[PDB]
């Protein structure tokens, strides 16, 4: 036993709260600052490629993917039900409810979390973010400011073309072979969609899915060992944190605003 | 460092995003304008609402005119109160109308339906005009043992 | 910036504001009396059923007893406070929302000629429309 | 020591986060918290339609046991059933008529008691000879018609 | 214009032609060669803790968080139909069908998928499998042999995990929160009697989606540049890659075993 | 290697996994047993079979005793023919026995009930029963 | 049983309050009675109806 018990656990709950205590300090100091408006104007376009551009292209090839699943399993379960038009309920209804902000948050932390990552690991281990320091300038302001609205303005962005090539991929499984017309598929779509119901609550659980996903690849980039071993391990470690900071708080943000 | 290719495929990424919110609004959604033009509550009571929820739409002839706001109870004469929302276009309802709660198919929810009146050669109504020819609502507990009996 | 001394202090305000938002946020995101109604066949109601006088639902019930000496079922219901003066020649009349939807306890108004206070029990009641029995008498 | 000092002081207060919240997650859903089942009774029918294993019996609305089991009879091939009834309720009459009863309009059925005046009490090893059969959707169309 | 614009077609027309010829030369030659069960039983043991005990602490403890958000999404929306009879119909029959082998494949990918591909490139920076080769063992049979099997088997013993968490999670919100224990919430559970639904399907999908992802994390982990650069490079590919292989193959398993 | 933490949780996770296989296929799906099926096909000629599919269970006053393995047609009468299965456990049928394709409700599949010289074997051919009823068949009794 | 057009929108009367159901359909079909009535049947259980011509 009971002494030599708390050495292995007692000793974890100081270097957690050194954890936790790095990464609100570090963002603290890389928003609130100097208003540089006209020298990052270049930089917020230079990091919208890699994070908006770049992993554009996952997310749409998936969106095609994710509603032919849907929208193909979502017909044998209303088989002998007679409501073959209440398809837009169940398509379009939990790609904007339960999916949407949450499979997209999985696709960015694999494309742009990781990569996000990885690159100011690469330049810690050449000594490139302790070289601004000699310059004159503020480190957490150059290379990470730019960074930190950059993914969280692209993420609700990547979100609305999550949800339209989904309900556009679920109509395409819908009229396929089953024989179905246009006109019944978008009839049962606009009921219950309306302002801060579906569209807008959407917009706001995928804003606060945003900031928890680029604070992880932003701390474990600037928190790594420069070696070989110290990127890699960081690498993938923001893709668990990101797993169980998305998943972790649906149970949080379902609870308020049901629907 | 090039500013010729990326500032292009940034304008190719907010018009994706443009093109997916005209998407989800016009196509998804059936709401186009964000106005704010204001109706008049008219108040009706009844006996037996059955399974009338909040934001329920009214109709008059069939064409949705406008939904029920909030629905109260009298304190008083322990009646339902439901109040409508009508918009100011064209009215025309006597005094001599009938309410009656009807709904659509079978499983699908409860609407409200106005029935107009005729007149004679009654008067026009106004903001907190209540009338008594109102039909309550039927359920299953009724019509099948007033079949056999 | 300091080990030791100064990321002790921003951990514990993180932790603060961090808890704070699955407090008040997840977790919750009334004086009332019972009444006592002896039945002898329901059906399938559960409990937590809604408990509407003219149709808007007022109160809930809690639980569904049964005395072991008769073997009828007593359903304890729970009212407002606000809403009195209900005579005792009323009964209930449960009926069931909608067509195919769950059943769900009612009270229908009747005519005046006493106060129903806490412990009161109905002595008229209604049994519900089973089909196990009902269809049988169109034919037999 | 300086770091044994918050070794053993913030040392308990994870273990205070560990002592709460496990009284949340074994949480009660069952009566075999303390007793799972303190008798077994045998009704035989002629056809029980869609009835399945694991299904609860109800006296008047309030569910009191479930079936354990269903075994045909290889003489005069009739399904006998078993119940699980709870001591608390024992003083039932023999007069009782089992019958089966639906429950929705899905393809699930429920047994149904009924209560009433009163001979001998019904207890286990005892085989209640009032039953019922249930009725099939296919019968009463060729009895109206005809 | 037709010599110009296709010219740099041909450099990314032979390179992916040979991109896709190291990749089933590389597992062809793990399996056909001599079979040794005693050499490998201490190697698949200590392959077996990395992927599969170490990937516990983000399938289970978010498989509570997936089945407890199916409950809560699909209560208010079945509030005019059946509320408390139908909760635990769609919670066990979606969990079973298309969300047990690909949902939990994007966590399988992250942790044990992503940290597989820097395993490898970290051998061949350091020259590692270089100094393997150069000995008489093959280094085929030693880091590629081991570490395969070791992921087939997983994926399949990780999904069952997932399934039990996800049933159980969706148990909190049956017997509790007004709801009803056993008598409305398990009886309609059991409506899928028959064994090769839900059971061999389900099965089937988890060695197929097994597979395809340990493929592409020992391909991008052996075919790395040997510098810093290269192994968090092909960290970052292999969740991209490994997440439109369970969602492409997520269709066309469905097409033949749902339609 | 250390040989003292490494062994014991590759068993804790196999363990695990077996544990959360019986909480699914042993609870809540079947009784997953041996699966030996000592059962003989037996033969039935109907007219209408309605809806009956792959699989389809029949019943011996509602408790089921086996499932359908295939059906086919014969070109020669044009008439289904169901391929029931009975196992070995129960074998007392009569010749004089009727078969009924029922409904469980009015939304659940179709199977076949059948009610109650002396015993059937392999090759025996049952009488002509009625078969399923139809929409039509109710709606055009009804007014003709 | 073969579907022709579509309902474009649902306009109202200010005088009489009748709703006049507008519909297209396409030249292929042109060749309409003066004595074909409209009908309005229902389609499932949800609560929806559509036109039915009968010629």
């Amino acid at each position: 036993m009971l002494l030599n018990a708390l050495a292995s656990l007692g000793h974890k709950g100081i270097k957690t709260l050194r954890t936790f205590g790095r990464a609100g300090l570090m963002l603290f100091n890389a928003l609130v600052g100097k208003p540089e408006f006209r020298k990052h104007a270049p930089l917020l376009v230079r990091q919208l490629y890699n994070v908006g551009v770049l992993s554009m292209l996952i997310i749409v090839v998936s969106g095609v993917f994710i509603g032919m699943v849907l929208g193909l399993q979502g017909y044998l379960v209303l088989t002998t039900y007679s409501a073959e038009t209440s398809l837009g309920m169940l398509v379009a209804l939990s790609l904007l409810r339960e999916l949407g902000p949450v499979v997209a948050a999985l696709l960015f932390a694999g494309r742009a979390g990781s990569a996000l990552t990885a690159e100011i690991g690469l330049m810690r281990a050449t000594e490139q973010l302790s070289s601004m320091e000699m310059m004159a300038v503020d480190p957490l302001r150059r290379v990470i400011s730019p960074r930190f609205w950059a993914g969280v303005i692209s993420l609700p962005l990547l979100t609305v073309i999550f949800v339209a090539v989904g309900i556009w991929g679920g109509s395409l499984v819908g009229v396929s072979w089953k024989g179905i017309d246009s006109g019944f598929f978008w009839s049962a779509m606009q009921n219950a969609v309306d302002w801060r119901m579906d569209l807008v609550n959407c917009l706001i659980k995928s804003v606060v899915f945003a900031i928890t996903v680029t604070w992880i690849s932003l701390f474990n980039g600037y928190d790594a060992i420069p070696t070989s071993a110290g990127i890699s391990r960081a690498t993938t470690r923001t893709v668990v944190h990101s797993s169980l900071a998305v998943l972790g708080l649906d149970f949080v943000l379902t609870a308020l605003m049901f629907g | 460092m090039q500013t010729k290719k990326n500032e292009i495929w940034v304008g190719i990424f907010l018009l994706a995003a443009l093109l997916a919110a005209l998407f989800v609004c016009l196509k998804a959604a059936n709401v186009t304008s964000i106005r704010t033009e204001p109706t008049y509550t008219l108040y009706a009571t009844f006996d037996n609402i059955g399974g009338l929820k909040a934001r329920s739409p009214v109709s008059i002839g069939g064409v949705v005119v406008g939904r029920v706001a909030d629905i109260t109870l009298d304190p008083k004469t322990y009646l339902p109160r439901v109040t409508l929302e009508i918009e100011q276009r064209y009215n025309h309802i006597p005094d001599t109308s009938s309410l009656s709660i009807r709904t659509s198919g079978l499983l699908g929810e409860q609407y409200l339906a106005l029935n107009v009146g005729f007149e004679d050669p009654t008067a026009i109504l106004k903001d907190g005009d209540t009338i008594q020819d109102t039909k309550s609502a039927m359920v299953l507990e009724d019509l099948i043992g007033q079949f056999l009996y």
